[PDB]
């Protein structure tokens, strides 16, 4: 009943140079939205950096 | 209905020449399956046909074992006797049970067991009666054409397949045409092509020739050996009993007209047909048909030949690709070496100057003595020290003594040779010494003796250090080597 | 990644007790309960120790009701003449 | 199998209403933190801290 579809980066499509596109498969009828939103989210400000 | 039964059994009795027994055995296997389907469970089933009615009674069958592992289909010895005193393990209980009524359901699976039980029966008793054809060359016409196999109708449900090594290289069939091959196997592959046939082995062409050549058949000339290259070219060995016919000309024919037919079925094959000889070197000579040969070398203990020829006729003795001195050495079960006269008497220079270099060095004796023991035909220590006393007592300027010398010099020249090589590697003596310690593989003994380790002793006295550049020895088992062979050597 | 599953690490030898049960509990037909109480046997461990020419002998037992209660012995593992070392265990020796 | 059976769906869902207010923090001395709320609507099959472990 805690066994889900545990999915996996089947390729890294890196699009020419500082530029990648990343597909995970498969995942539940509703987890693609919760993993790209949480992953879109900390992505643009949690993660520190220098400027 | 009744009468029915009876004039269906001797229809099928008279046109398949099948016991009637047979059939009715499989009638009643048919039925008892066609039974057992109807049931949702798994139940065995008798069935027994009268054979004067033709009436047909069912039962549910209760196999009589010992041990019962089914108690939908088995019933114990004690209980199978509880019924009938009269029964034995492997009997069967009965039970009154509804016989199927023969519907077209039933009518097509008695057809089906009928028609299984003729390809048993009378299919299988043609391929008795066709034993010649079963070996010989049988006739099919071509129902399919696959990537690895063509399948050959022979008629009365009978089908065989050439396999795609079976067949000659430029060979190309359709649906629909006739081809004649030998029959080489019979399997057990009754569904479907149990019959394998060749074209491209040499059976076909001995075949061919039996056929064409009265004289083969008859007994008179006997095919002794054939040599093969499918589709390009093939040498025959003939031999005669009678003094009057010619077993080469008889093959050939008028004007080659039996040959050039066999030739012709075999897609322009060039056949060689050669006198077979009891001597080997004067039946080699024949096989080398069409390249005169100027001499012939024996090596008997190889099982090879040296085939000298004249430099105009060395590329006809080899042929192309070799196929010439090929097909002569599978005809005659030789290696066969093929060169110039001038590189024959240069390999025999070689040879012999190899031999007197071996015999000066290993058997302290001067060049002209050892020269002599060449051209009486020593060329081996083994032989030197094995051969009979008198062959080497024969010899100009031997007596007992000297030859009895030469045999132990020999002797003790073979012994350090074989010792020398034991050491160098792990043969014999690093396989017992350098592998007393317990943990040595062959392997790692020869790996030891490569680094001049050869001896217990000498791995007794090597630090881990001298042995970690060793394939497969850690310091751990280096040094449990090492320990291992100081404690026999130090403290044994 | 590394960031949301660091902000998640604060949430995250008679056989055996088949041997002890009555002949009743087989499930067997009226007639072959009723043979086999009349012959004394009364649990699963006293029938597995019987052979099958044994059975045989017990007055009104059928070669039916013998397949029956082989049946369903092999459909729970069990076989006739099986010896059970040290049975009947002493907690049924007072019944 | 038999005809006696009756399936009815299966609704294998506890909870029912699930409502997060986030809200300023003041109980720790630094600012801009914040505070997470959840009010979920069990119907008590669940215990709310087992359902958020869970999750």
């Amino acid at each position: 009943v805690t066994e889900f579809l545990k999915p996996r980066l089947v390729d890294i499509e890196q699009v020419s140079s500082t530029h990648a596109k990343v597909t995970l498969e498969p995942l539940e009828r509703g987890f693609g939205h919760t993993l790209g939103n949480a992953l879109r989210r900390i992505l643009l400000s949690s993660m520190p950096g220098c400027a | 209905m009744n009468k029915e039964i009876l004039a269906v059994v001797e229809a099928v009795s008279n046109e398949k020449a099948l016991p009637r027994e047979k059939i009715f055995e499989a009638l009643e296997s048919a039925l008892a399956t066609a039974t057992k389907k109807k049931y949702e469970q798994e139940i065995d089933v008798r069935v027994q046909i009268d054979r004067k009615s033709g009436d047909f009674d069912t039962f549910r069958r209760w196999l009589v074992v010992d041990e019962v592992t089914q108690p939908t289909k088995e019933i114990t010895l004690e209980a199978a006797r509880y019924e009938d005193e009269s029964l034995n393990l492997g009997d069967y209980v009965e039970d009154q049970i509804e016989s199927v009524t023969f519907d077209r359901i039933t009518t097509q699976t008695a057809k089906q067991v009928i028609v299984q039980k003729v390809r048993e029966a009378e299919r299988a008793m043609v391929v008795d009666q066709f034993r010649e054809h079963e070996g010989e060359i049988i006739t099919g016409v071509v129902k399919k054409v696959n990537r690895d196999n063509i399948s050959l109708d022979l008629g009365n449900n009978a089908e065989a397949v050439i396999l795609r090594e079976d067949m000659l290289p430029r060979e190309n069939f359709r649906p629909g045409d006739r081809v004649r091959g030998v029959l080489y196997s019979v399997r057990p592959e009754a569904r479907g092509a149990q019959l394998f046939v060749t074209r491209s082995k040499p059976e076909m062409l001995i075949e061919l020739f039996r056929i064409e050549v009265p004289e083969i058949g008859e007994e008179v000339i006997e095919i002794k050996a054939a040599a093969r290259d499918p589709g390009s070219r093939a040498k025959i060995a003939v031999k005669t009993n009678d003094k009057r016919i010619d077993p080469v000309g008889a093959c050939v024919g008028m004007r080659g007209a039996r040959v050039q037919a066999v030739s012709t079925e075999l897609g322009g094959e060039r056949i060689d047909i050669v006198l077979w000889d009891d001597n080997p070197a004067q039946f080699v000579i024949n096989a080398m048909a069409p390249a005169d040969v100027a001499s012939i070398v024996v090596d008997e203990d190889k099982h090879t030949m040296d085939i000298a020829v004249e430099a105009g006729n060395l590329a006809q003795a080899i042929g192309r690709n070799g196929q010439n001195v090929r097909l002569a050495s599978q005809l005659s079960g030789w290696e066969l070496n093929v060169m110039t006269v001038d590189d024959l008497q240069a390999k025999h220079q070689a040879e012999a100057h190899a031999a007197i270099d071996t015999f000066t060095k290993y058997l302290d004796i001067d060049e002209d003595f050892a020269t002599v023991l060449v051209e009486e035909g020593f060329s081996t220590l083994e032989e030197l020290a094995y051969v009979p006393m008198k062959e080497l007592l024969e010899i100009e300027g031997l007596d007992e003594p000297t030859v009895e010398a030469l045999r132990e010099r020999a002797k003790n020249a073979l012994a350090t040779i074989a010792q020398a090589q034991e050491e160098s590697l792990g043969d014999n003596k690093p396989a017992d010494d350098l592998l007393n310690l317990e943990g040595v593989d062959r392997d790692l003994a020869f790996k030891l003796a490569a680094r001049g380790v050869c001896t217990l002793e000498d791995l007794a006295e090597q630090g881990i250090d001298d042995l970690a550049d060793i394939e497969g020895l850690t310091d751990e088992k280096a040094g449990a080597l090492i320990m291992a062979a100081r404690n026999i050597c130090w403290f044994g | 990644a590394t960031i949301l599953a660091e902000q998640l690490e604060a949430f995250v030898p008679e056989f055996d007790p088949i041997l002890l049960r009555p002949v009743d509990d087989l499930e067997l037909t009226v007639r072959s309960a009723n043979c086999l109480k009349a012959e004394a046997i009364h649990y699963i461990g006293d029938l597995v120790q019987r052979t099958e020419v044994e059975l045989l002998k017990t007055p009104n037992l059928g070669k039916k009701s013998l397949t029956e209660i082989k049946d369903v012995l092999a459909s729970r593992g069990l076989s006739l003449g099986m010896r059970l070392e040290n049975w009947p265990p002493a907690s049924i020796a007072d019944e | 199998r038999p005809i006696g059976r009756l399936l009815v769906d299966a609704c294998y869902s506890p909870v029912e209403r699930i409502a997060y207010n986030v809200e300023a923090a003041r109980v720790e001395q630094r600012t801009d933190l914040d505070k997470l709320v959840i009010e979920m609507e069990t119907n008590g099959t669940i215990d709310p801290e087992e359902a958020i472990r869970r999750a």
